[PDB]
RNA sequence: AAAA
RNA sequence: AAAA
């Protein structure tokens, strides 16, 4: 399908490439102080009716990178010294083009980026007993960062995400793009955004947070995720954000 | 006894006969030299099992008779279950799978064999050689020892494994030329393969062209969350300690609920085990109990950190041998189920989508029921009572550390003897040392050396094993050369395998070192940083000659602030072993340090490269235990300034200003003044580019 | 190999 | 993290 590509464009360093959670955390917030709980309620409401974002991917200039699907690991058997060296690098890698992308959805032969736009740096400090404490800080290249993507109607878009971004941006820029992603139909998908599952999944890597969330690249079949709202004494309900972004996927039957 | 103990033994006593004609005891062949040895030996102490199972060795009507005469009632058997026995252990013994002076040949190197020596951590390295005849006096001695364990043990697979292990490892199965299998991993594979055809209830070529077996496979995964990401050294040991019993505690299990025998365990090092068992609805229904019930509690017990992921497959006979490979297509089918199962972690449990006692980690520890007084830390299915040599041990089996001697425990108890390297450095309270006081024991610098290293390419080494007893050979003695022998190697042992190796001091008699982990194909050492540099290339060295020099590590090497939390320190030497790992394997990554990001210039070195590099460079500048050579007490400078050209070559390699700085001061350095065109044409880096492995080492130790 |  |  077609989508709208969300760039963060980074004025310094990031402390995490946010996913869909707290993309939704961030959004819903920085609604609540522009147009009161009445618009959180509204912003919800489009969610459960189909709208979605995805967790944040980095990208480099004009190259945008999406999650290698789980579906690629168990199939990766599609030299003897240059497999096994190859197959231990396509299970390394978090990231595909957007090109390389679409060929592992249909289980085609595809290539793994040899550079990430970014960097995770450790930063040491010595904590007056002394103790050596780390702050991790993600460092990007030039002309890079992260993006999302939403998928749903453009009022909700227009009215809800546009204004939510630019007040989170207060530190990032902020620019729109339309994002075509071909992807195959299918009994299955992957979710670009991690998920809260209603099912057992088909593949799936767990991700503590207390909840458990699958991570994105995992495979669900008609898995639409679901949100929970919840109370944390914290005056307003606090809506937690785990619904899929399904694209299409074509498994190996194993 | 029973069927199921008979099967077992027999399986096990099937090639008793081999040491007896090599040791030239009875004139005729293995088979009946066999048969005699257990017969003669029955007859001595007067156990008349011995009689029973010397059967095992030898149109069946002679043998019915030999059967009656010995009186099958007496043992609780029917003659009819005596003759399965005996065509299953046949049978196991084909798919388990000429002089009489050859030696064992070496799994890593089939071109050079093992002199004769019983299994001994404490006496010397295993190194394959050149080919000798083993005297028929070495096996003399040898049967003569068997003869005096034999008479002493209580005749169960638990109390005759060790024994055969003992003394029959380092003797050839078959003693033909390039031959790879030891004798006691042909007996333990007869054994396994026949209890399990007894337990898949065939009987009297059915079996062996039926899928009537399940290999077994459980391989734990989140390993280095579990053990490096916490909140100390006590602690680390501790969970590594932990996570050994907790996979002990699932494969005897497994043993226990399917009828089988330690023998059935193919393997069990680095977190991955695989047993051999019957194909029967009964043990497929029993594993997805154990499998569920071992997934439930380790999500309870640690949250998603540790997994284990348990796999079977059903196989045949065949499957168990060549037909043009086989037994590793077999075990590819099994890996990827493994795989498939690991992409699906916690997925036994249908609910998922809705400490002061560790640190004290004696000889061993008891298996008993989790409600039981003295229980120290629990496990899946079982509780575990440490066994101190001043007290009494508890429960069903005992696990005993680094020996093959059962000891003064009961009768009734199964042995089950386990191998740990867990080498560390005694401080003066006695207490294993700190991160700090091995950091303050350094030369120079006060740092903490920490080393992982891991075997390159161990799973094509593994699939070009064609059988069972291969596979058996294989993997036991990769584990052993961990489990046993880097003690030895820390201890300053094998000097002469070893040789010069890069080094900053007089090996101390008690090294300022712990392991955390040696076992399967990998370590992870800490200690002084100068002691864990030259530990790396010692046991490089000894691993190069364990093997026959056709199998390489790959190690990363960090030195740190001892303040550094472990999981850094895990990190950082886990990158920068995964560096060597993807420069070409044979390789350690010495120290940090930068580059050229033109795509030719390699952080790691290949060891032989980084050796010749010390010897040339190192005894010009340094005189030993912390000390510059007299030269260089006042030029120390000479030192940074090389250092300071060599970062000139890596802002541009191409921009040949280092080249006029190196000749206008330097007799010290002769081969880093002229522009190599030899490395230049073959695109590879400037001498310059690589001295800094050195220097660097070299002004840490000075300081 | 943002422990270049 | 090549069987930790």
């Amino acid at each position: 399908p077609k989508f709208i590509a969300v760039k963060l464009i980074p004025k310094g360093p990031f402390r995490d490439i946010p996913r869909a959670d707290t993309l939704f955390g961030a959004i819903g917030n920085a609604i609540s102080a522009i147009h009161g709980q009445s618009a959180v309620e509204e912003l919800v409401d489009a969610f459960v009716g189909g709208a979605r974002i995805s967790s944040a991917f980095p990208y480099s200039g004009d190259t945008y990178y999406l999650p290698k699907p789980l579906s690629v690991e168990p199939a990766l058997e599609g030299d003897e010294e240059e497999r096994y060296t190859t197959a231990k690098r396509l299970r390394k890698a978090k990231y595909l083009d957007l090109k390389n992308f679409e060929l592992a959805l249909r289980l085609r032969p595809f290539t793994i980026p040899e550079e990430i736009p970014y960097a995770r740096v450790d930063v040491p400090r010595v904590v007056l007993d002394s103790s050596i404490y780390f702050w991790e800080e993600i460092r990007f290249r030039e002309k890079s960062g992260v993006y999302f993507l939403y998928s749903g109607p453009r009022e909700v878009f227009d009215g809800y995400i546009a204004p939510a971004m630019r007040f989170l941006g207060d530190l990032f820029e902020v620019e729109f793009h339309e994002m075509k992603i071909d992807a195959p139909g299918s009994e299955y998908s992957v979710t670009l955004s991690n998920a809260l599952p209603t099912k057992t999944p088909v593949l799936w890597r767990l991700l503590r947070k207390r909840m458990t969330f699958i991570a994105e690249g995992s495979i669900v079949k008609n898995d639409p995720g679901g949100m929970e709202r919840l109370e944390l004494g914290l005056s307003h309900e606090v809506y937690v954000y785990g619904l899929t972004f399904p694209l299409g996927v074509e498994l190996p039957e194993g | 006894m029973e069927i199921d103990e008979l099967t077992a033994l027999g399986g096990l006593l099937h090639d008793i006969g081999k040491p007896v004609q090599r040791a030239g005891l009875y004139s005729g062949d293995h088979s009946t030299q066999g048969a005699r040895f257990l017969r003669d030996l029955a007859e001595n102490t007067g156990r008349a099992e011995y009689e029973l199972l010397s059967l095992f060795s030898e149109n069946d009507e002679l043998m019915i008779r030999r059967i009656k005469e010995l009186s099958p009632e007496r043992f609780g058997l029917t003659m009819e279950d005596v003759l399965n026995a005996l065509w299953i252990v046949y049978e196991a013994d084909n798919l388990a799978s000429p002089q009489a002076s050859r030696p064992l040949y070496s799994v890593f190197n089939p071109g050079k064999a093992y002199p004769w020596a019983e299994l001994d951590f404490e006496k010397e390295l295993p190194v394959p050689g050149d080919v000798f005849s083993i005297r028929s006096q070495d096996y003399r001695e040898l049967v003569k020892r068997l003869w005096e364990e034999l008479s002493k043990a209580k005749l169960r697979s638990d109390r005759l494994l060790p024994v055969l292990e003992k003394y029959l490892t380092f003797v050839s199965s078959v003693t033909s030329e390039g031959n790879i299998i030891s004798l006691y991993d042909h007996m333990r594979m007869t054994s396994a393969i026949a209890l399990a055809m007894l337990r898949a209830g065939c009987t009297a070529g059915r079996c062996r062209k039926e899928k009537r077996f399940l290999l077994i496979e459980g391989d734990f995964s989140g390993i280095q969350d579990f053990i490096y990401r916490v909140s100390t050294l006590k602690y680390l040991r501790a969970r590594s300690a932990y996570l050994e019993l907790i996979g002990w505690d699932v494969v005897l299990e497994i043993l226990s609920r399917l009828g089988l025998t330690r023998a059935n365990v193919v393997f069990n090092a680095g977190g991955h085990f695989m047993i051999i068992a019957q194909n029967t609805p009964d043990a497929v229904k029993e594993l997805e109990e154990i499998r569920a019930k071992a997934v439930e509690w380790l999500y309870r017990e640690f949250e998603s950190d540790l997994y284990l992921a348990i796999e079977w497959e059903p196989v045949s006979g065949r499957e168990f041998g060549r037909e043009g490979n086989l037994f590793a297509e077999a075990r590819k089918r099994l890996k990827h189920k493994l795989t498939v199962r690991k992409l699906k972690r916690f997925g036994e449990i249908k609910g998922l989508f809705e400490c002061n006692r560790l640190v004290s980690l004696l000889l061993g520890f008891g298996r008993t029921a989790k409600n039981d007084a003295g229980v120290l830390v629990e496990g899946p299915f079982s509780g575990f009572v440490p066994y101190l040599q001043g007290g009494r041990p508890v429960g069903e089996q005992i696990l005993v550390k680094n020996t093959l001697n059962p000891g003064e425990i009961p009768e009734s108890a199964q042995f089950v003897p386990y191998f740990v390297a867990d080498y560390f450095k005694k401080d003066p309270k006695g207490g294993v040392a700190t991160f700090e006081e091995l950091s303050m024991a350094s030369t120079g610098t006060r740092r903490l050396g920490v080393m992982k290293g891991d075997v390159d390419r161990l799973g094509e080494f593994f699939s070009s094993m064609d059988s069972p007893s291969k596979l058996a050979t294989a993997s036991r003695f990769m584990d052993y050369f961990f489990k046993g022998y880097i003690g030895a190697i820390i201890e300053g042992k094998f000097g002469y395998i070893i040789g010069d190796v890069p080094s900053l001091r007089d090996w101390p008699e008690e090294p300022d070192i712990v392991v955390v982990y040696a076992g399967g194909d990998a370590f992870f050492i800490v200690g002084a940083w100068d002691q864990i540099f030259e530990l790396a290339f010692r046991v490089r060295r000894a691993f190069n000659a364990y093997t026959g020099g056709k199998l390489t590590l790959s190690v990363g090497l960090g030195y740190f602030d001892e303040r550094t939390p472990i999981y850094r320190m895990a990190d950082v030497v886990s990158e920068r072993l995964d560096t060597a790992k993807d420069e070409g394997r044979n390789r350690v990554f010495v120290v940090g340090r930068s580059r050229p990001l033109d795509g030719k210039h390699k952080l790691s070195y290949e060891w032989n490269h980084y050796e010749e590099l010390w010897r040339t460079y190192a005894p010009r500048i340094y005189a030993g235990n912390g000390r510059l050579k007299g030269k260089l007490e006042s030029k120390k400078g000479l030192l940074w300034k090389l250092l300071e050209i060599r970062e000139l070559y890596v802002r541009d390699p191409n921009d040949v200003r280092w080249a006029y700085l190196t000749a206008y001061l330097l007799d010290l350095f002769p081969e880093l003044v002229g522009i190599d065109t030899k490395a230049v044409e073959r695109k590879e880096p400037q001498p310059v580019y690589w001295v800094d492995g050195v220097l660097k080492i070299v002004l840490m130790a000075v300081r």
